[PDB]
This record gives structure tokens, C-alpha cells and sequence, in this order.
């Protein structure tokens, strides 16, 4: 088998930046008055 | 500040509770069927499922 | 100008409720699969372990996976500082269903209250995940992961092995449980007005 999980982390990475993305138009939607 | 509130102002919500004691039933009525039903939920998807 | 005031914080209180049970179950999913660290191409044998849990190879040129571990029984966690990050994380876990819970007391308490209740609880979450993190790689020296990875592995050295999808969303639900804490603050504030 390809013992690599350069994939699994890539795609890992791609759901946290967009779970982190959305927070952080919950704060530019709060901060904006 | 962020909201011009000091540590203790923005942080803690040291400004009203206890008091709120006579509604304890209130909240358990909904409070201990919550967690319960959360429990569950955990417990029956990491044996079955995830192991 | 209220209604619109109102009708965003709202719905920003709906997100970040649904923000938080999806951090409620990254934790959960980091907690139960044991992918945290596994081999690589130079690994002298093959496998995978998590927090408790490990399954290793036999080691003839197949699959055989053995797995040992598990959190109720701490005899088989292979180190102390695995143990304490077991329980770490164990304890995120307890917290932010516990919020999860206290999304209940929503109808009788006070908004402000119960989300600045949240905002602690969140922050403690991540805190907890913070040291689960931190001290999981200090029980790399045990015997059985330096001999899956070799003698090159040692404390807070990861050697030939490599870090698998767990660790890294473990590291993404710290970066979670901060913002999500700081947006409950903020959201607890913001009701105040
Ligand atoms: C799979 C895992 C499932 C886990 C299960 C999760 C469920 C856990 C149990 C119960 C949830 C209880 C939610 C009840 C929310 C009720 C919120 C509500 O009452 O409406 C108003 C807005 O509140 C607010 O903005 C606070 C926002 C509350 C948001 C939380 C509820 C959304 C749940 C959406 C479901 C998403 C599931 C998706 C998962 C994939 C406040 O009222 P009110 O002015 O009169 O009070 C003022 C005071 O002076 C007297 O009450
Ligand atoms: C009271 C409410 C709000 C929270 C309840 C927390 C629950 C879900 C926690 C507390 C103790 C936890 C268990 C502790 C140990 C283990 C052994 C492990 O090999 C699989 C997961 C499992 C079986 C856990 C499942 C989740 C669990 C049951
Ligand atoms: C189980 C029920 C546990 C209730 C815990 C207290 C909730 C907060 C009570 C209101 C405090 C206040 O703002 O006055
Ligand atoms: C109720 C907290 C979230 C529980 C999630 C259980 C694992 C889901 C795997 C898809
Ligand atoms: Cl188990």
C-alpha cells in the first residue's frame, strides 16, 4: 500500500481553514457595527 | 478595550447569580433529558460505528 | 435599526451553536480514532496509535494489524503522558457537551448568562485541548511507539513517523474552541447592548 497521508492531511487541512473561514465571518459580522 | 469592558466585565457574568433557585426543577425537566440523550448519542456511535 | 440588530444576533447565535456542536464532534472523532501519528516509507514496521489505542503490524509483508488500547482500562496505555492526554481531551469532550447541554437553559436563563457559561466552558474545552496536545508527544519515549517508529523517536521528536489526520484536526479544534469561546464572549456582550 502507499504508507503516505499527504492527501488525508491536505483534505484535513481544506475542512479546518473553511470551519475556520466561517468563524471568522461570525466576528465580521459581530465587530461590525 | 474590544467592548471598552474590563476583565471582569466582559469575562465573568458576576452581576446576577443563587437566586434563580426556585426554577431548579424548571431546568431539570429539560436540563437531565438533554444530557442524557447527548450520552447516549456518544456512546452508541463510538461502539457501533467509529469502534 | 433594532430589528436588524436583533435579527443578526440571532442568527449569529444559531451559527456558532452549530459551529459548536461540529467542534463537539471533531472532538469526539479525535478522541475515538486512534490516527494521531502513523508509519511512514523509513518506518521500520507499520501501524497507527492514537491517544490510548494502537494497532501495529506483525511485520511479513501484509497487513496483521494487532490492536491494544483502550481509555477505560489505563493498564494498556503505553505511557503517563498518554494517559494525561487521554484524559485531557476526555475532559474538552465532557465540557463542550456540557455546553451542548446548557443550550437548554436558553428558554429560562438569561441570554448573556448562559453565553458567557458557553464562553468558560469553551475556553476551559480548549484549554484541556491545548494540554492534551501538548503532552501527547511527550510519551513518544515509550518502548512500543520508538519501537514502531525506531530509535531515532524520542520525546517531542517526531523521528521517522509521520502526523496523520487526528492530530492535525485536534490542532484545528483548539483554533475552534478559541474562536468559538471569543464569539461567545462577544455574543454574550452583544446582548447586553
Ligand atoms: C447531532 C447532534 C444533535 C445535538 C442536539 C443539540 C440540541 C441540544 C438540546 C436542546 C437545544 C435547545 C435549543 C433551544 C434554543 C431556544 C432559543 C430561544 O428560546 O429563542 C431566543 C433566541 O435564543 C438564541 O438566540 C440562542 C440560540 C440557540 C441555538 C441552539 C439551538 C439550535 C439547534 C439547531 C439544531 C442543529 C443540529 C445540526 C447538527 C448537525 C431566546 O428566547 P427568549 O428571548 O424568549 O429568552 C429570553 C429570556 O429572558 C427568557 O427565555
Ligand atoms: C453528561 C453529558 C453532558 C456528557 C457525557 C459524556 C460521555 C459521552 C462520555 C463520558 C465518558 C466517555 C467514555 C470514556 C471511555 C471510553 C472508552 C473508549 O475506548 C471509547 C469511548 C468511551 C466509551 C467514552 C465514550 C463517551 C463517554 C461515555
Ligand atoms: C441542572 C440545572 C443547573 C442550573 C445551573 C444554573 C443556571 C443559571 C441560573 C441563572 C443564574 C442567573 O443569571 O441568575
Ligand atoms: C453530539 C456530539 C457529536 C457526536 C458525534 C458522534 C460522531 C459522529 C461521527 C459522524
Ligand atoms: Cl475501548
Amino acid at each position: 500500500d502507499s504508507r503516505d497521508y499527504s492527501t488525508e492531511l491536505s483534505v484535513t487541512v481544506a475542512v479546518g481553514a473553511s470551519l475556520l473561514f466561517l468563524n471568522i465571518l461570525a466576528f465580521a459580522a459581530l465587530y461590525y457595527k | 478595550c474590544l467592548d471598552g469592558k474590563d476583565c471582569a466585565s466582559f469575562f465573568c457574568c458576576f452581576e446576577d447569580c443563587h437566586i434563580r433557585i426556585a426554577k431548579m426543577d424548571s431546568y431539570a425537566r429539560i436540563f437531565f433529558p438533554t444530557a442524557f440523550c447527548l450520552f447516549n448519542l456518544v456512546y452508541w456511535v463510538s461502539y457501533l460505528y467509529l469502534g | 435599526y433594532h430589528e436588524h440588530y436583533m435579527r443578526n444576533s440571532r442568527a449569529i447565535g444559531v451559527l456558532w451553536a452549530i459551529f459548536t456542536i461540529c467542534f463537539a464532534i471533531i472532538n469526539v472523532v479525535v478522541f475515538i480514532q486512534p490516527y494521531w501519528v502513523g508509519d511512514s516509507v523509513s518506518t521500520p514496521k507499520p501501524g497507527y496509535f492514537g491517544l490510548f489505542h494502537y494497532c501495529v503490524g506483525s511485520g511479513l509483508a501484509g497487513r496483521e494489524l494487532t490492536c491494544r488500547g483502550s481509555f477505560t482500562d489505563f493498564s494498556t496505555i503505553p505511557s503517563s503522558a498518554f494517559k494525561a492526554a487521554a484524559f485531557f481531551v476526555l475532559l474538552s469532550m465532557v465540557l463542550i457537551l456540557g455546553c451542548i447541554t446548557c443550550f437548554s437553559l436558553f428558554f429560562f436563563c438569561n441570554t448573556a448568562t448562559v453565553y458567557k457559561i458557553c464562553a468558560w466552558m469553551q475556553l476551559l474545552a480548549a484549554l484541556c485541548l491545548v494540554l492534551g496536545c501538548m503532552i501527547f508527544p511527550d510519551g513518544w519515549d515509550a518502548e512500543t511507539i520508538r519501537d514502531m517508529c525506531g530509535a531515532k523517536t524520542g520525546k517531542y521528536s517526531l523521528g521517522d513517523c509521520s502526523v496523520r489526520w487526528a492530530y492535525i484536526l485536534a490542532i484545528i479544534g483548539i483554533l475552534n474552541a478559541l474562536i468559538l469561546s471569543f464569539l461567545a464572549f462577544v455574543l454574550g456582550n452583544r446582548q447586553t447592548d
